[PDB]
């Protein structure tokens, strides 16, 4: 069939038209072979612009459509649906970018920008001629979800999916669910205990009939695609029989080895046989073989005889349709900002360490005390933006919660000890959500918390008393302050969790400049990823608070429930396929695919390569590496790309 | 090791003993110091960088060309010259617009900078290329005294281009002075400025002396017997500045001042007469009695 | 009271143009990234004994206050680079101060001592030239009576003079070649 | 009187987005380049670059994800091995290595893309036109 | 061209039929055993280096064999005789520039078992004559058919 | 839309198109819920399909009957800057694409009917009451911009060159009343100097709004970049207390506004705005708190970064659904952290700005969260 092309040059009001001479590009498009219709319009994506294409496809019997406008990353689906509504296959549509790639970057070179637009149109027309009609691959959806991370965000996703009636698997790396919320004493702006909201949810998710909780477990492998994922979960050995364990803790009172409690940020001491925190779920114990001396003293007091040192980790193979990543975050390590002396001075602590100190079930019994002498501080200084809004540490983002938790912990210290003097050293107070500004007003008006606008230059310790001096300019007075404190609290920012690299490779997802996980689109798909069937929820997607992490958990459940509810999903046909008549089975393609789609097989008594269509993601690496030309990626065939290259210099 | 020895101004024309001390110390360490004939002011960034940046870089590149024509790299014992020539070389290598502007000016005098010159500070050269172990091997007279080490500012900063490690908690000079038998005493605000830089000594003398006085006080409180620097500018400020502090504020310390080269020279059995300690405004005799 | 008429709106851009291409457009344009945190002021050794506030100089530049070029404060910076090392917004503070001083010098705000220093380099090639006592000292120490520097090389002194005239540095400091001295 | 003809090959996930970012931020750069879209830089092979030079390209640019950040996990590692061989093959054919430029630019790196376009344009403008097409048309 | 192919083409034209050439690459006709896991190259050797195994694919052994980028029909007498294919029959109908495609395939499989860590400079450094290795019989038909 | 500066409608339009032709979604535009009875899982709702007085099916959407209409009504879509007729279309990319007659300002002269070919105009059209049974209800009625007339020292409604940020959005918008040109309302000239005043109607006890409107810092910086892109010579100053750029890419957007676009920031909440009656120019009196000096800079246009308030119909919807309000006057969620999109009334949920001031991704995420919960 001979190509009948319709070329549409968008003006985008004046965004394109103001730099590129669109009428002249339209005249030039008409001189190209196979171009039957060429028109220029103010807004091609608008109703009149879309109806103009549909009417021409019918009235001029077009079999190809070229739109010279903005980016396919913005309107490729839009124009695909538009042409499909007129009966034209969506893979016979080609987009030429003359806005972001031309009019917006060559504003002072109008003549050259117009000639560039003509070449970009000729390149689009060149590829268009050889485009072919393609059909989407329909695949089934396994009615089961997987949630990675058992924090407030992950728990919310699993509870919502479970409540909807979908089988869900919740994998938690540590022995207990709850996450960082469990480490906090209170939570802003209601000043409720973190337990108030979290514990009931932890209890609910642990006994939910549609949620299978795998605590102290990790996802070690994920294979497949949307609706057809094959996952491997490694159930780490706790060395205790969970079904026989009571969780009384008679064992902990006999263990003679002391290990620093990771839950208390090293500020607390736990035993080899431990329970993360008193409200932990599952209420079971765990033996750390890295520090266990295997004396067997805990086994003598254990009544049900659950302790078993011969326990081996179990690999559980599970099939899921959608995956939700809710692995959270880690607190920034402030050792790098050496002027503040963290890791050098005993009385310089992080805010997460203060949470453990203030917490009633913490290592200090809920008492804020100096680590140098065990005394309670009379003067405390909070230093904001530690590890955030700072190019020197490579973190040029706002960690979102540090203004609010500093004010919250200050209110909590004032409640326990009103005589305490508290100063907060800040740049901007970010109390941006519901009841936050009011919480900020309350901190100053009711609790007498003081605010000093000035980012401290350095902290100096008195080696003799352990007291610290904060050097900072009070920018609102234009004077340098050198106030002394008994304790300095660094309001550390958020960073991706240490395991984020492992999870990224397993799920095949991307990261944004802040190093957190990349959402499909900031505005319209905040919990989806560009990888179909993989979603995000909580702090692992970016620094945010509990209300936002809970809402994201619910948002992810809804989005991950769409493919499950549908029971069938479509996959892009821009995949690789082997021409059996040309392939002599050289085997070069096999190892190039990271998903193992291309496979060697026997057909008609001889060896030939064959691609498992569902496994192809459409990168185009194996067809580029095929030495016989038998392997080709539909929509990015070598002949198609060759014509596109020719199109820059000449027609056809 | 062969290096074009950049002298500067203060060392070769005022504190000449620092030159003599460097010449023998570097010879003992196996460094061939070749004369950088016709080398002028770096020029001092304090006045030139502040007056006209174009003039500072053009005149700095002119000096770099002298060493480039010799086919050898530069070495200096002054933080001011190090900072000036090093930042000039970096800027010419990283910025082509700046290189074009400077080469268009140097073409008038038949010169052209090609970017083959590396500027080195003798302290970091001794630390990274020779080794601190070689200092101890050449020690003829161990100097068992307390030293108030003054790194200065243009030695390690800016760290983004210098790449000599930490500027907040360095060990480079402390390990070099400790290799002579001395002890680097820790004092308050160790990394602070002497006050002489950026043309402050010449324009705001009292301001510069206030900062030097604080450094001297902190060193004396730490138990220091003397102060060591790697900058004839810091040297002048600590030495001549003590006379000014006595004439203006009325505070007398008589704190001996030494340039690392002179400290290494004393340690390597050099005659105090060849180090020109007599030209120092503050007597080094109390220190000479302790060693 | 500060009115629009008392401000020079292009001061920031003017400071950037004076820094292009030396120390660089990207280096001096960093003054626009300043978020007035005060870390530079708190780190300043000079600020601890004077009215000089590093942050206010950057503020005065961004706002357009003309007096910053006439102020004595910009000349109190020792160029220790501590603010440059600690700025969380990557402001090349020390380089911006030096570039502002260039505009100050063009306006005529140069100390006599700084100009005398600039004259010695133009006349003798050195900021601190050799005298009769230098020759005597170097002799007794065992060094060459006259160092191998530009001071004793007419070829190098004439090379610098050609560059200085081309750069317009002689006109900046107000040096008269015939009289062999500075004017004003 | 003459302007370089530069052809570009950019991956849809990172460099294509990086080029769009430069456009959204009105980051101006020279108009010599014409970009071709591929899904991954792993789609790029010697045949596409050599074909561009045959057609008259004065310079060829290729953009992909950062090493380790490929949307398709490792497509850019195959392209990296192919481009190193291609650089030396171009020199054997009398084509300056500098006429080929490959960079790793993300979807958020608009400023980097702008400076890469400026630097590559200046590099090719200084080299002058590639006389391959003229020699072949004789 | 083999004598039979010449007769087949001429005979088809005498009858009035359109002549048809074989379409696959040489590995089809080559009797050497291939790894079912796929092709993986560890090092690159020149034809005189080492002693080649007579059963295993020469490309997997580290020799530049053009068979992967060459049209079948010859009967693969070169690999059968103990030497790699030199690509004298030219590329298949789906490949324009044989050398470019051979380079693409070779670079892709070189160190594929260690893909993320293999040094991309070993291969270009190991081949001192690239045009002679990949364009022996097809340089004039290549995209860049001359040295400037 | 910040922080990507994507065209708002160019990215929202596809979703409007999708929802209008979705097989499982029945869209009742120009309609209102007038009654809700029952309980969770058994709600009986009454929807009033308002009469457009134009035949829906015979309506082409060309717009030729408006030219003859003699009544000029201020266009709500253009925030009162523009003038529309009694017969109209909200915006050019509206979904569904059909015209409507506003009987609150219609004089029934019949001049539009004489020009109309299809004779779609029918004044005897009657609103239809649709009875529907639903199990769950999601309230997503949004918000309204704060009216800054109350802060009289700023002179909004008195001075011609004092505008709100939502009015500026329309002036900047290509399909707006000024054709995408930022111009002074006093003389139609482009302003060379612009001042943005933050927290107008927010963080203010005098107007009864002690909350942060969440999006004003970001939209002021965004619109300042859009003006700089259109006219780089323009001088822009932002008068603030705290710059709240708290989410992903927001702090970077703030850094970019200053470093790349040369937008200036003045820490100090203005005391008052004074108009020069001779020129129409405005003077902003404010203390530069970072200098401890009073500024009195002159501008060609003053933009008030107005906060968010509940929509005008919120009272009606509250009574119909039987839901509560929080101190900020927005709808009350069951729990700020245990249930952010649920209400204490079973089967009734919330989504978007009607629950509290927030940006697009937060509203979109809440929309998805509400779908899951409902
Ligand atoms: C000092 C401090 C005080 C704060 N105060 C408040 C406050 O008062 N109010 C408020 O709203 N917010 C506060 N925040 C923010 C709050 O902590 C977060 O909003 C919240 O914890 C985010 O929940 P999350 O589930 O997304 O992440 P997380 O709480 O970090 O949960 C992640 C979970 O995933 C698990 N996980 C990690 N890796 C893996 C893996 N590979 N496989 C399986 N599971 C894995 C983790 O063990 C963890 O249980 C504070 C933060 C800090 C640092
Ligand atoms: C000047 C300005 C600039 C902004 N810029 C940005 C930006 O750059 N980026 C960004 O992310 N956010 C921005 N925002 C915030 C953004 O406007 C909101 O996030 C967004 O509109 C929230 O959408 P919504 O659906 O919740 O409410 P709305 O957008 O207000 O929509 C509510 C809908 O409900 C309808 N409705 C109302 N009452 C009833 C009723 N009784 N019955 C039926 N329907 C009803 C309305 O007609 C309306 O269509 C800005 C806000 C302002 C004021
Ligand atoms: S198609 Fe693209 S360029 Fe044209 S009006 Fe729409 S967004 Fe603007
Ligand atoms: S292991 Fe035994 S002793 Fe320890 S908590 Fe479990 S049941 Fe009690
Ligand atoms: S056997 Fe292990 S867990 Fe039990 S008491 Fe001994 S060290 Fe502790
Ligand atoms: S929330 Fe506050 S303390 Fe935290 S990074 Fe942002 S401004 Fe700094
Ligand atoms: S690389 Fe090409 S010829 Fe070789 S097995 Fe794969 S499809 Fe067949
Ligand atoms: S084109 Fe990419 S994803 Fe598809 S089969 Fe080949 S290597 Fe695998
Ligand atoms: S440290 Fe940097 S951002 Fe902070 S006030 Fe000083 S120059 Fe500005
Ligand atoms: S460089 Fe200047 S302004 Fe900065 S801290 Fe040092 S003396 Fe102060
Ligand atoms: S030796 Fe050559 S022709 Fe034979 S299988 Fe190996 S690559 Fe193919
Ligand atoms: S070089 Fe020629 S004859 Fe030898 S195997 Fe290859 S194609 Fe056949
Ligand atoms: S009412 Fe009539 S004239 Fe107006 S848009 Fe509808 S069909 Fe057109
Ligand atoms: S009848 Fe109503 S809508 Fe029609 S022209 Fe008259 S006032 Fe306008
Ligand atoms: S977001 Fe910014 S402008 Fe808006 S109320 Fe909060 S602080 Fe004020
Ligand atoms: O005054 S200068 O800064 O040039 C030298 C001090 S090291
Ligand atoms: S997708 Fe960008 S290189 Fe693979
Ligand atoms: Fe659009």
């Amino acid at each position: 069939e001979e190509p009948r092309i319709g070329v549409y040059v968008c003006h985008c009001g004046v965004n394109i038209g103001g730099t590129v001479d669109c009428p002249d590009v339209t005249e030039f498009a008409k001189t190209l072979k196979n171009v039957v219709v060429a028109r220029d319009y103010k807004y091609m994506c608008a109703d009149p612009g879309q109806e103009m294409i549909k009417k021409d496809i019918k009235e001029h019997n077009l079999n190809r459509v070229v739109v010279a406008a903005c980016s396919p990353r913005l309107h490729e689906p839009t124009f695909r649906r538009c042409v499909a509504e007129a009966g034209l296959n969506p893979f016979l549509f080609e987009f030429a970018n003359i806005r972001e790639h031309c009019s917006w970057v060559h504003m002072h070179e109008k003549e050259k920008a117009t000639e560039k637009a003509k070449d970009l149109v000729r390149m689009a027309v060149a590829k268009a001629r050889l485009l072919e009609p393609l059909e989407f691959i329909k695949v089934g959806v396994t009615q089961r979800a997987l949630v990675i991370g058992g924090g407030v965000a992950g728990i919310q996703t699993a509870l919502d999916l479970g409540d909807m009636g979908f089988e869900t698997i919740l994998v938690e790396k540590t022995p207990s669910v709850g996450g960082r919320m469990a480490q906090l004493d209170k939570t802003f702006p209601t000043n409720d205990c973190s337990i108030c909201i979290l514990a009931p949810k932890m209890v609910d998710v642990a006994k939910h009939p549609n949620v299978k909780l795998y605590a102290y477990s990790e996802v070690v492998d994920v294979q497949g695609y949307v609706g057809n994922f094959k996952v491997k979960i490694m159930k780490k050995a706790r060395y205790i029989d969970e079904t026989k364990c009571t969780g009384c803790g008679q064992c902990s009172e006999v263990c003679p080895i002391d290990v620093p409690n990771e839950f208390d940020m090293g500020i607390g001491m736990r035993k080899a046989i431990y329970k993360p925190f008193p409200q932990a779920v599952p209420a079971k114990y765990t033996i750390d073989k890295e520090h266990c001396i295997e004396c067997g003293l805990c086994a003598k007091v254990c009544g049900p005889n659950a302790i078993d040192f011969d326990q081996e980790p179990e690999i559980i193979e599970a099939e899921v349709g959608t995956i939700i990543c809710a692995i959270g975050y880690d607190a920034f390590d402030p050792t790098v900002r050496e002027e503040y002396g963290y890791g050098v001075y005993d009385n310089v602590v992080t805010a997460l360490e203060l949470e453990r100190m203030i917490n009633a079930s913490g290592p200090t019994g809920g008492k804020v005390i100096r680590l140098s002498d065990g005394q309670k501080p009379k003067r405390i200084a909070f230093i904001q933006c530690v590890g955030s809004r700072d190019a020197k540490v490579g973190n040029k983002y706002c960690s979102n919660v540090c203004c609010m938790y500093a004010m919250k912990n200050s209110q909590l210290i004032k409640e326990k000890s009103p005589d305490t003097e508290i100063d907060i050293y800040y740049m901007d107070i970010r109390a941006f959500s519901k009841g936050y500004e009011e919480f900020y007003e309350r901190s100053a008006k009711q609790y007498g918390i003081k605010f000093m606008r000035g980012r401290p230059s350095q902290v100096i310790e008195d080696p003799e008393t352990g007291n610290l001096v904060v050097r900072a300019e009070d920018t609102l007075l234009g004077e340098i302050l050198e106030k002394e404190y008994d304790l300095v609290v660094l309001s550390v920012g958020m960073v991706p969790t240490k395991s984020a690299d492992e999870v990224q490779k397993i799920l095949g997802i991307s990261r944004t400049p802040d190093q957190f996980f990349m959402e499909a689109h900031p505005k319209l798909r905040p919990v989806d990823t560009a990888t179909d069937g993989v979603y995000l929820a909580g702090a692992c997607q970016g620094p945010k608070d509990i209300p936002a992490s809970v809402a994201q958990g619910s948002a992810a459940a809804s989005r991950a429930a769409i493919p499950l509810a549908k029971g069938e999903v479509e996959v892009e046909p821009i995949i690789a396929s082997v021409d059996a008549e040309i392939c002599g089975g050289c085997g070069v393609c096999v190892k190039q695919c990271p998903y193992g789609a291309p496979r060697l097989v026997e057909k008609d008594g001889k060896v030939v390569a064959e691609v498992i269509s569902a496994l192809c993601k459409g990168c185009g690496t194996c067809p580029a590496g095929c030495p016989s030309g038998a392997l080709e990626q539909d929509h990015f065939k070598t002949i198609q790309l060759f014509k596109q290259i020719e199109g820059m210099f000449r027609d056809t | 090791m062969k290096y074009a020895f950049f002298l500067g101004c203060i060392m070769p024309n005022r504190y000449a003993g620092v030159e003599a001390a460097t010449r023998t110390v570097m010879e003992k360490l196996g460094v061939e110091l070749v004369d950088m004939t016709g080398a002028s002011c770096c020029p001092a960034p304090g006045v030139f960088g502040s007056f006209d940046q174009k003039t500072w870089l053009t005149l700095a590149a002119r000096n770099l060309c002298i060493a480039e024509e010799m086919g050898v790299d530069i070495v200096t014992v002054c933080n001011g010259c190090y900072g000036s020539l090093f930042e000039a070389a970096h800027l010419l290598h990283d910025n082509k617009e700046a290189l074009n502007f400077v080469n268009e000016k140097l073409d008038k005098v038949g010169k052209e900078y090609k970017g083959n010159v590396k500027v080195r500070h003798f302290a970091e050269l001794i630390y990274n290329d020779i080794g601190v172990d070689k200092i101890a091997e050449k020690v003829e007279r161990p100097l068992n005294i307390n030293v108030g080490v003054h790194y200065g500012c243009h030695f390690l900063k800016p760290t983004d281009v210098k790449h000599l490690g930490s500027a907040e908690r360095p060990v480079m000079l402390d390990e070099i002075v400790e290799a002579t038998g001395a002890k680097s005493v820790p004092y308050a605000d160790k990394m602070m400025c002497c006050g002489a830089g950026g043309g402050v000594r010449a324009r705001e003398l009292e301001l510069s002396l206030d900062m030097t006085n604080e450094k001297i006080e902190n060193m004396i409180k730490a138990g220091a017997d003397c102060t060591v620097n790697v900058c004839p500018f810091c040297h002048l400020q600590f030495d001549r500045g003590q006379i000014e502090i006595k004439e203006k504020f009325g505070k007398e310390y008589n704190f001996p001042v030494l340039h690392l080269s002179q400290l290494l020279g004393l340690a390597m059995g050099m005659d105090p007469k060849d180090l020109a300690l007599s030209v120092h405004q503050i007597s080094v005799d109390p220190l000479l009695k302790k060693i | 009271m500060i009115y629009s008429s008392d401000l020079n709106k292009n001061l920031a851009s003017q400071i950037i143009e004076a820094g292009t291409p030396i120390p660089g457009d990207d280096v001096v344009s960093s003054l626009k990234a300043c978020y007035q945190c005060g870390t530079c002021t708190g780190s300043c050794p000079s600020g601890r004994r004077t009215s000089y506030r590093t942050r206010k100089v950057i503020r005065k530049a961004l706002l357009g206050m003309d007096d910053v070029l006439d102020s004595d404060d910009i000349w109190k910076c020792t160029t220790c680079y501590t603010c440059y090392e600690r700025c969380p917004r990557d402001v090349k503070v020390t380089e911006i101060i030096k570039t502002i001083r260039n505009l100050a010098a063009q306006k005529g705000n140069m100390a006599k001592a700084h100009k005398m220093t600039a004259m010695y380099v133009l006349k003798y090639g050195h900021a601190v030239p050799a005298n009769k006592n230098t020759a005597e000292l170097r002799k007794s120490i065992g060094l060459s009576e006259k160092a191998p520097i530009a001071q004793f090389s007419e070829k190098d002194l004439n090379e610098m003079n050609t560059l200085i005239k081309e750069l317009g540095f002689d006109e900046l400091i107000g040096f008269d070649w015939e009289k062999g001295a500075l004017k004003e | 009187e003459w302007e370089p003809k530069i052809i570009g090959f950019c991956c849809n996930w990172c460099t294509y987005g990086g080029a769009d970012t430069a456009g959204v931020g009105r980051m101006q750069y020279p108009p010599s380049i014409r970009i071709i879209r591929v899904m991954c830089s792993g789609r790029i092979e010697p045949s596409l670059i050599l074909k561009a030079f045959k057609e008259g390209a004065d310079g060829v640019f290729v953009g992909g994800c950062h090493l380790g950040d490929c949307h398709y996990d490792s497509g850019n590692y195959k392209w990296q091995r192919r481009v190193m061989m291609l650089y030396e093959l171009l020199e054997e054919l009398g084509i300056e290595k500098e006429r080929l430029n490959h960079e790793w630019i993300s979807a958020s790196e608009g400023e980097k893309f702008q400076n890469t376009m400026k630097d590559f344009y200046n590099k090719i403008e200084a080299l002058g036109p590639c006389k391959l097409k003229e020699e072949l048309d004789k | 061209p083999n004598p039979e192919m010449i007769a087949e083409v001429v005979k088809a034209l005498l009858e009035g039929k359109e002549p048809e050439l074989p379409k696959k690459n040489l590995c089809e006709e080559c009797a050497r055993k291939k790894s079912e896991e796929g092709v993986a190259i560890e090092t690159i050797k020149r034809n005189y280096e080492g002693n080649p195994d007579p059963e295993k694919c020469l490309l997997e052994q580290g020799y530049i064999c053009l068979g992967i980028a060459t049209r079948e029909g010859c009967g693969a007498p070169c690999p059968s005789s103990g030497v790699p294919c030199s690509g004298c029959s030219g590329p298949t109908d789906a490949v324009v520039d044989q050398g470019a495609k051979m380079i693409s395939a070779l670079c892709s499989d070189f160190g594929i078992d260690n893909d993320r860590d293999v040094d991309p400079m070993i291969l270009p450094k190991s081949i001192k004559d690239k045009i002679g290795s990949f364009y022996k019989f097809t340089l004039p038909s290549a995209f860049v058919p001359i040295r400037l």
